[PDB]
DNA sequence: CTCACGTATGCTATAATGTGCTGACGCGG
DNA sequence: TCCGCGTCAGACTCGTTTATAGCATACGTGAG
RNA sequence: GAGUCUG
């Protein structure tokens, strides 16, 4: 069972492993993110919901007015996507939010019987999404990136060492909130617990229980076991717990009952603990100097006098042991503390807490953040309940206080967005259980505590600060104004909301330029994953230990897919089938696994959840319908990997992809290459420019037609059905009757989108794939994107190859291609180039865009138009003139020459300039398209009118055709209605269909039919109407621009250009070149046959390499088309449908144990022909990443296209004719043009314009500028002697102004001399030291 | 300056003194009017704040954030970075008659030469251009030379294929680590963007042609001729000056 | 480790006298009569109001500090002008001044290129207009939509629209670098000027002896002063259609020599 | 890493074997980029120096 | 020689009088 | 606790928000 | 300055 566009040409699947789950939608992130943003939900806090009701209801300070939010509403876009583009504008919706205010008596204690006002107040548009998942702001298409930061919720991490050479490891623990201020605890090389609020000063931790009002004897009965000590009679007796002890040295004969167990000075061991336990052991006689050091718990009082005879928490002595046995008290809780397990850290905090009650403690903490502002105890109670226990700015969020109850090890997993007195103990508590060694770190690096937060979360936080900053103008403005008066709208104001947005969505660091040299480019950078940008790490900040491969990246994130840069290791390309859990921790499928048996349940596990359950591995072997084959299955759990028993495995890998991301997954033989060049590998694949002719790739993986599919770029069948009309423009498609819904008239129209301009002005084409009248189903693709053969994705053309050395013009990585690439145009580009002309105002007067341009050749002029714009299709060279314009010089005072050559020509050429957009130099095209944009008030150009002529004629045909097809196809379907239960066939025809409104049947459900049909109809006619008074409003509306600006003129260019020495080629291995030379075909190695090889590759760059895939990929690609050639070949000479079916079936069922089954027979000898059509130019073969081809499989191929097994074949040199004395691997390798071709690099100077102050030449070759000679490239010439070399460099190549000139004028003088002077710089330098108050002279001779 | 756009765009030093220049009158115009002491003061503190930034801003605590957020850049900043006029503009320049191009291997060549392309090699020898033309009488002034130039006549080939003759070009690598990383070569004009390396020389440079670029200069003097041709010409430093083994070794 | 300046200022301003009706009265009277004490104690008991104002107009133009020197100008104008026979409050007169002196200084120090108040007042009007435009209209004002709701031109909206621009850093987000000194011609072009001015030294002696006097003495070439047709009279000539028929006869001349040695259009094009 | 890979390149890595090498190959590229800093940082000392 | 034009300093009276980002690099002296 | 360091060039793109009374006399230079 | 890159 395939489908249609599958039928016209079938990929031969070379995996095993058959596929449970389909590889998901890959651009569902950024889908699913923004879509709760915007998304109405009235219970479920996402976006914008959430947003106002954390903000709102906003009260005023006086108490008698209030704003309060009832919902919002996003009006439709004002420009489609593809005005916005054109025009410059951000694509988005206005947003309209109900608000009412309601206002209270100050007479009557809260009377809400005053005065309600409710009205819907515009604050800010918001950018849009497009369905592919991008946004359009300022005419740019540009992607928001996911970001990964520190979950909110608790850490406990280590100093492991860095403090104190002592090298004590100082423990520490974090709570993260989501918004509000950070609670740190830590710990000091005398083991005394510290508070930090907000990381500021230093505080004895003990002091914060303070200010939530714990007396001292409560803290030390939460840190601390009570032991009591009882003094019975004379001797002192203490209640024993018979573990405690447990790996101590027995300071005193230890007896029980009259019998001696311990010996004094002996380590206690296990046997003596089980002895003590059974014989019931709970008083023991001890000496009373033990108690010398044993910290008292309680208060102890002399019930006499009534004053303390000990406070809590106090060392305990012989004295005061007596003193306190004479007042009457013979029970003493003192602190259980025997270093080790039990370390007394709270008890010598207290100690070294400097505070007494609450009070005391409350002002030391206010007096940390505010220090020197005197305290008040309603200001000191505030603050601290303002820090972590106000709703309004402190809030953990639902993943902070889930992440914070499970490393608390709760039940509970929902709570409180403020921290609770519990809260704050509990991660004491833990904190110092970890010190005392029970309990572990948690990890930074591990995804279990790396969160994702894609678009929504992000523009939602943008959206509660813009609401934040409305709030404070809210609240004033409700308090001083009178209430009844003033109504809402006049206190909102809109632009600091849609400031706070527009700053995110176009200014943030996040917020890129889609990286759209290719489909593939596209769809690997709306599934990235930063660490940096705001509120995540930094470059200086970043470490070694996040940037490396976490065990928890398994199934989440690409361990081979990352920036080799300064970037390396923070940008992360999320997995295939990885996907966000709704706390947004990445997550991945796997197979349930039970009693053995494994089943097709499958189960998305957080990083957390993976850890306590051991996983299969992909490749291991299950059994027909059931169990594990293999008796020990290779798994992991707990991060590590090793053999296990079948009963023992829980689980299983989805697929053998699922380790690796989307970029990866399309190089072939990734198993045979090192990681490192398939990094590269992945990485170019995305810089590949598409080619005029977009080719398929013969070795391809599989996800080839997903990501084509996904990717968006290609049309794809939403309904199916019949093709009624292809064209190079448009598709038409009659729906079939069964997807086909009775109410709208069922004819799809898909517009293709021709030849437009790309962000990296590569180019972007749609073509037709389906012919007239083809058969489709939903999710056929009905026309090609720019890099996409038949559905599948094709970054560029494959080549016949062979590994040999020429004569050093392949010397390392150097290719030597064959004349016959650039005479197929293969490798052939097409750049469309957007050029923009200005027309501003001036304190002068305004610029003018005449065709009458002061000292300009009838040449020029040619080719500018009646208005001074250049005509459409005229191809153009640099200096060409595109857009004349002229500009308005104010009185030029001349110099005497000037006054005398004017005076000699008479072209005074009135008071104005040339400043006309020319074609940049070198650069040449030819002229596709030309926008003008112009003011509202201005008088329209001529050629700007005749512009608008074609676009409102244009429209009014489109429009047209859409209400004459859409009635045609309504029409049609009210045809066979009527003839349901009313035969009229040939008497239905001849009456005019314009007269049909009479027409029906009697009172059935098909006259209901009718009805439905005849409404529509005229629905239809009318909306026909509007949307052509829009059109027509659009095309006349005058643009708003930039002050200043009063019309502009966009020129389109096409190049095209051709493949040269010096462009960079690279395949997917990540094996990269530079083309040397263009060899004559003649030249060329040549087979026995006579056919040239394509290109020929350095040997010397694969073992090096270590990326032997492409060595792989051109055995098998040469195998691929030798049984094209073999198909070719039987289609040359017609043949037998018969024989071409035998051969074909034999071919695609060919491997050893095949997964992919084809059982031909069932195709029809229409769709074989064509099938066999496609194959002709080599047989597409998929080999699935790490469920690969084998080379016994390879070879097998070869040998059903009659090469040759080792893959190696004679060669002859094209210049002598003699054989190259051993076999020469040739093959198929698909070759990549990335977007690095000579003709942008290459740049040269002699002189130009000069930096301002430092008056040094510029830099880049925008701005024409001098090559950096730079301290590494002086040194070089200090080493030599070469002395005057330097100096030139120094000197008048660069600042010297006067020496620059005298020596160019001495050259062209040919004297050949320098004269050099002082450098501009230092004359800078010297300026810049006395601006400092340093006198710096110069000391003459 | 005024940009094209006719907004205008200043240097921070400009916002610093204008700090200074406020705050210093203000405290002239409380002295005038002989105001109470403690705003006296606040005035002397913001001026000393004022002074302090515009010297070396960030160096008394908090800096004074422009525009974006940024601290203002102020003198000190100007002279002291890595960035400052010392390592930027003054130990290393950018520089006039200089270019650059994707490099490509010349196995034809000898190791004294490398493929100049035509293009890149007329713009850096403008001037040397010109001046034939005028001892030839071919060219009546340098405009007319310029235009001669820029119409790219067949004489101006000829005669730019004379110029070339026996002038050495200095071509750079980045990075350049060692003294080799800078070699003179005898140019050889060539069809095409690309430059073209002599094979033994792409040890010095670490040249593999996978798309590395390298920097062209021209010694303009005689004297920078000379020192090109004699002390860093290709041929004459075979040997590396860190151990003494030939560095230009067949691979 | 109280270092701020802010924070400073704030501690001596609250160790202030907080003042009553009846003692501001007291002190009112004494103080414009001319009693020293009376105004320091007045200005500082009433520091604290000055901050109020302050604390509500910063991010706006100028620091917190600045904006709270500048509307402690207008407390001293205040207590100057202040009336205490008026039975109104002292707080409610200061409000005034406090605010204006404020306002002032934020419209003229704020703005790198000095904006005349008359022109900001007539921006707020703009600005307000916008904002009841933008409640009602979803998108935001025009120019044109503006100047119909003020009865006011177009040309003058936008000039006020553009002075609205605001110009960042170009050392911040280096532009400098990028952006070349237009001033400063390149080595090209000024050498092409020495070979012009050299040439006509040497096109001087090559014409006629009267043809070159009454040529260059008129641009300004050999001569002191560039002067006209007309002003050539004053050195010997002494003519006004004789010099205008020489002059232009010098350049016929001097026309057919650039056209001889190879330029005229080849150097017309430049 | 106490594991070795058994296995070689012509063999082909399996899904862990792969996972495993790519810790080395990440370390090794971030290398380049981080590390030729304090190298280059030497030479400038040593020239300033010398 | 006189007025308009551009720019600036002036005054207004219910009472109101105390502030307020981002955190985390790592080695040496 | 502070402050000082942390390869060398190259390519491109983006980007420059905010609210701030109205009106009368006074000070000063330019244009007709 | 914040980017994505090429050595
Ligand atoms: N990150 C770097 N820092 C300094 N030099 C480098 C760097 N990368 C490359 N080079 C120099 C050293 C060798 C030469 C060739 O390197 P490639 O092929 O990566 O370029
Ligand atoms: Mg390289
Ligand atoms: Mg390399």
């Amino acid at each position: 069972v395939y489908s249609y566009t599958e039928k016209k040409r079938i990929r031969k699947d070379f995996g095993k492993r058959p596929q449970v789950l389909d590889v998901p939608y890959l651009l569902s992130i950024q889908l699913d993110s923004f879509q709760k943003f915007i998304e109405q939900d009235p219970e479920g806090q996402y976006g914008l919901e959430a947003a106002f009701r954390s903000v709102f209801p906003i009260q005023s300070y006086s108490g008698n007015s209030e704003l309060q939010y009832v919902s919002y509403r996003l009006g439709e876009p004002v420009f489609d996507v593809q005005e916005c583009q054109i025009r410059g504008v951000t694509y988005s919706a206005p947003l309209r939010v109900k608000l009412r205010l309601v206002i209270y008596e100050r007479e009557a204690p809260e009377g809400t019987v005053k005065d309600i006002k409710e009205q819907e107040v515009y604050m800010g548009e918001i950018p849009l999404m497009t369905d592919n998942g991008t946004f359009v702001i300022n005419g740019t298409e540009r992607v928001i990136v996911s970001q990964l930061h520190r979950s909110p919720g608790v850490f406990f991490d280590s100093d492991k060492g860095k403090t104190h050479s002592s090298g004590k490891v100082l423990y520490n623990a974090r709570i993260i909130p989501y918004r509000g201020s950070w609670l740190d605890f830590e710990f000091d090389p005398k083991d005394n617990l510290f508070v930090r609020i907000d990381r500021r000063r230093k505080l004895p931790a003990t002091i914060i229980l303070r200010a939530l009002n714990y007396t001292t004897e409560q803290i030390l009965d939460l840190f601390f076991e009570k032991v009591i000590f009882e003094i019975r009679d004379n001797k002192l007796q203490m209640e024993l717990v018979p573990e405690r002890l447990r790996g101590e040295t027995a300071s005193f004969d230890i007896e029980a009952n009259g019998k001696v167990y311990v010996e004094k000075g002996r380590r206690i061991t296990a046997r003596h603990i089980r002895q003590l336990e059974k014989d019931d052991v709970k008083l023991i006689e001890v000496p009373v100097e033990y108690i010398a050091g044993k910290v008292v718990a309680k208060d102890y009082i002399d019930e006499s006098t009534g004053e303390l005879i000990c406070a809590a928490n106090m060392e305990l002595s012989l004295d005061l042991l007596a003193k306190l046995s004479q007042s009457g008290h013979k029970r003493i809780e003192t602190l259980f503390t025997n270093d080790l397990d039990h370390g007394p850290y709270i008890s010598e905090t207290l100690r070294v807490d400097p505070t007494n009650d609450r009070l005391s403690a409350l002002v030391e903490i206010y007096r940390m953040m505010r220090p020197g502002e005197p305290p008040t105890r309603e200001a000191a109670e505030s603050l601290f309940e303002n820090l972590f226990f106000s709703e309004d700015r402190y809030d953990l969020s639902a993943v902070g206080r889930m992440k914070f109850n499970r490393s608390l090890l709760r039940e509970e997993i929902e709570g409180s967005g403020i921290l609770s007195k519990d809260d704050i103990i509990d991660v004491m508590k833990k904190l110092i259980d970890i010190r005392n060694g029970k309990g572990e770190v948690d990890d930074i690096d591990h995804l279990g505590n790396r969160r994702i937060r894609s678009v929504g979360e992000m523009a939602e936080n943008q959206f509660r600060v813009g609401l934040v900053r409305v709030e404070r103008a809210v609240k004033e403005r409700l308090s001083l104004g009178d209430l009844d008066t003033l109504m809402p709208q006049d206190m909102i104001n809109a632009k600091p909301i849609s400031a706070a947005v527009k700053e995110f969505f176009g200014s943030s660091q996040l917020s890129q330029f889609m990286d759209q040299n290719n489909p593939l480019s596209e769809i690997t950078h709306k599934r990235r994953i930063s660490a940096l940008g705001p509120g995540g790490l930094t470059r200086e900040r970043a470490g070694f230990e996040v940037r490396d491969v976490h065990p928890t990246h398994y199934g989440r994130v690409c361990p081979i897919e990352t920036p080799e840069g300064p970037n390396i290791g923070l940008i992360n390309s999320l997995s295939v089938y990885a996907q966000t859990n709704e706390y947004g921790f990445l997550e991945t499928p796997y197979r349930k696994v039970t009693d053995g048996v494994v089943t097709d349940e499958i189960h998305y596990l957080s990083a957390i959840e993976e850890g306590n359950y051991v996983i299969a591995q992909a490749n291991s072997n299950l059994d027909e319908e059931g169990h594990f084959v293999e008796d020990l299955v290779t798994c992991r759990s707990k991060g590590e990997s090793s053999l296990f028993s079948r009963d023992q495995v829980d689980y299983m890998d989805v697929s053998t992809q699922q380790v690796v991301s989307v970029g990866a997954s399309l190089i072939p033989f990734l198993e045979h290459d090192d990681a490192n060049r398939a990094l590269m590998g992945a990485n170019m694949q995305r810089q590949a420019v598409p080619t005029l002719r977009a080719d398929k790739p013969l070795v391809g993986t599989g996800m080839e037609r997903a990501v084509a599919v996904d990717s968006g770029v290609t049309a794809v069948a939403k309904r199916g059905g019949v093709v009624q009309y292809v064209d190079a423009s448009r598709i038409v498609i009659k729906v079939n009757e069964d997807e086909m819904y009775p109410g709208e008239a069922g004819i799809d129209i898909y517009n293709l989108t021709k030849y437009t301009r790309s962000n990296q002005n590569t180019c972007i084409n749609q073509m037709p794939c389906v012919s007239l009248g083809e058969p489709v189903e939903r999710g056929d693709v009905l026309a090609d994107g720019p890099s996409t053969d038949l559905g599948e994705l094709a970054l560029g053309q494959n080549m016949r190859v062979a590994f040999m050395p020429w004569n050093g013009y392949n010397f390392e990585d150097s290719i030597l291609v064959s004349e016959r690439v650039v005479q197929e145009d293969r490798f052939t580009t097409i750049h469309i180039q957007e050029l923009a002309c200005v027309s501003r105002d001036t304190k002068l007067g305004p610029e003018e865009i005449t065709a009458d341009i002061p000292n300009v050749g009838e040449a020029a002029l040619s080719k500018l138009d009646e208005s001074g714009i250049v005509y459409i299709g005229a191809e153009v060279t640099g200096g060409d003139i595109l857009v004349g314009k002229v500009t308005p010089k104010g009185e030029t005072q001349l110099t005497p020459e000037e006054k005398l050559l004017r005076a000699i020509f008479g072209e005074k050429a009135s008071d104005v300039k040339d400043s006309s957009l020319r074609v940049p130099n070198g650069v040449s095209g030819t002229v596709i398209d030309v926008q003008v944009f112009t003011r509202d008030g201005v008088e329209k150009d001529k050629r700007a009118l005749e512009i608008e002529e074609m676009q409102l004629k244009q429209a009014k045909k489109d429009l047209s055709e859409e209400l004459q097809i859409l009635e045609a196809g309504l029409f049609s379907r009210i045809r066979a209605v009527l003839v349901a239960g009313g035969v009229e066939a040939e008497k239905l025809d001849k009456l005019p269909r314009d007269r049909w409104l009479e027409l029906g049947l009697t009172d059935e459900e098909k006259q209901n039919q009718l009805e439905q049909l005849a409404e529509q109809y005229d629905e239809l006619k009318h909306e026909f109407e509007k949307k052509l008074e829009a059109k027509r409003r659009k095309i006349t509306q005058g643009d708003d621009l930039a002050p200043g600006v009063l019309k502009i003129v966009k020129v389109y260019l096409a190049v095209k250009r051709r493949i040269q020495p010096g462009d960079k080629m690279a395949g997917r291995h990540g094996n990269k070149g530079v083309i040397s030379k263009i060899n004559p075909i003649e030249d060329m190695p040549y087979d026995e046959n006579g056919t040239p090889v394509d290109i020929v590759l350095n040997p010397l760059g694969v073992p090096s390499r270590m990326n032997i895939g492409q060595i792989l990929e051109t055995h098998l690609g040469m195998a691929a088309k030798g049984i094209g050639d073999k198909i070719n070949a039987m289609l040359k000479q017609q043949q037998e449908v018969a024989k071409l079916r035998e051969f074909i079936q034999r071919a695609y069922d060919l491997g050893a144990d095949v997964r992919q089954k084809v059982d031909l027979s069932t195709f029809s000898d229409e769709e074989v022909m064509r099938l066999a059509e496609n194959l002709r130019k080599g047989m597409p073969i998929a080999t699935p990443v790490f469920d690969g081809a084998k080379e016994a499989e390879i070879k097998e191929l070869l040998k059903l296209g009659d090469l040759p097994t080792s893959g190696q074949i004679r060669l002859y040199d094209g210049r002598t004719g003699e054989q190259f004395e051993r076999p020469v691997t040739v093959g198929y390798m698909y070759m990549l043009k990335l977007n690095h071709l000579v003709d942008d690099k290459m740049h040269a100077r002699s002189t130009g314009s000069y930096s301002l102050v430092t008056q040094q030449p510029l830099g880049g070759k925008a701005q024409f500028g001098g090559q950096r000679f730079g301290e590494m490239e002086v040194w070089a010439l200090e080493a030599y002697g070469a002395a005057y070399t330097l100096q030139e460099m120094l000197t008048v190549k660069s600042d010297d102004v006067n020496g620059r000139t005298k020596m160019y004028k001495n050259i062209v003088d040919g004297n050949h001399q320098m004269e050099p002077g002082m450098p501009e710089s230092f004359n800078v330098l010297l300026k810049e030291i006395r601006s400092l108050g340093i006198n710096i002279e110069l000391e003459d001779e | 300056v005024p940009l094209d756009g006719g907004r205008f765009a200043t240097s921070d030093l400009n916002d610093l003194y204008r700090r200074v220049i406020n705050r210093n009158n203000r405290l002239k115009r409380l002295l005038d009017l002989a105001a109470p002491d403690i705003i006296v003061r606040n005035e002397k503190r913001m001026l000393q704040e004022a002074v302090d930034a515009l010297l070396d801003n960030g160096r008394r605590g908090r800096a004074i954030t422009g525009s974006n957020k940024r601290p203002l850049k102020s003198l000190a900043d100007m002279i002291k970075g890595k960035q400052g006029r010392f390592r930027q503009n003054l130990l290393g320049k950018r520089v006039d008659y200089s270019g650059r191009s994707v490099i490509t291997v010349g196995p034809y060549l000898r190791l004294h030469q490398c493929g100049l392309p035509k293009k890149m090699a007329l713009e850096l020898f403008k001037p040397f251009i010109y001046g034939k033309l005028e001892l030839r009488g071919l060219a009546t002034t340098i405009k007319a030379a310029k235009k001669m130039v820029e119409r790219e006549e067949a004489v101006v080939w000829d005669i730019l294929d004379e110029v070339i003759r026996e002038h050495p070009v200095l071509l750079n690598r980045a990075p350049t680590l060692h003294r080799l990383g800078i070699q003179a070569f005898e140019p050889v004009l060539i069809e095409g963007k690309a430059i073209q390396l002599h094979p033994l020389v792409c040890a010095a440079y670490n040249a593999d042609f996978d798309g590395d670029q390298m920097a062209v200069h021209v010694p303009l003097t005689l004297e920078a001729q000379l020192e090109a041709r004699a002390l860093m010409m290709s041929t004459n430093n075979i040997l590396s000056p860190a151990n003494g083994e030939p560095i230009i070794v067949p691979s | 480790r109280v270092l701020d300046a802010t924070q400073l200022y704030l501690g001596e301003i609250g160790y202030s006298p907080l003042l009553t009706a009846e003692e501001e009265v007291y002190f009112a009277r004494r103080a414009l009569r001319g009693d020293v004490a009376s105004r320091r104690r007045m200005i500082e008991s009433n520091l604290r109001l000055v901050v109020k104002i302050a604390r509500r107009y910063g991010n706006r133009g100028l620091a917190l500090l600045d904006l709270i020197e500048e509307g402690n100008l207008g407390l001293i104008r205040a207590v100057e002008k202040f009336d205490p026979e008026r039975g109104f409050r002292f707080s409610t007169y200061a409000t005034w001044w406090i605010r204006q002196t404020i306002e002032r200084a934020i419209m003229n120090q704020t703005r790198t290129i000095r904006l005349p108040i008359h022109i900001v007042k007539e921006l707020n009007v703009y600005l307000r207009t916008a904002r009841e435009l933008s409640h009602k209209l979803d998108h935001e004002p025009s120019a044109e939509e503006i100047a119909e709701q003020l009865d006011k031109p177009v040309d003058d909206v936008s000039r006020m629209l553009r002075l609205n621009e605001r110009g960042t850093a170009v050392d911040t987000p280096a532009l400098l670098d990028i952006l070349a000194d237009e001033k400063e011609n390149g080595p090209e072009d000024t050498t092409q000027d020495d070979d012009m001015k050299q040439s006509i030294v040497k096109w001087l002696f090559e014409l006629n002896a009267k043809q070159r006097e009454v040529l260059a003495r008129r641009f300004g070439l050999l001569g002191y002063e560039a002067a006209t047709l007309e002003d050539v009279g004053r050195e010997i000539g002494l003519t006004r259609e004789r010099v205008r028929q020489i002059q232009v006869e010098g350049l016929r001349r001097l026309r057919e020599i650039l056209q001889t040695q190879g330029l005229n259009i080849e150097a017309l094009f430049l | 890493i106490e594991t070795p890979i058994t296995a070689n390149f012509r063999e082909g890595l399996n899904v862990l074997q792969y996972f495993i090498s790519t810790h080395g190959a990440r370390k090794g590229l971030a290398d380049t980029a981080l590390k030729t800093a304090n190298s280059g940082y030497l030479t400038r000392r040593l020239v300033d120096v010398a």
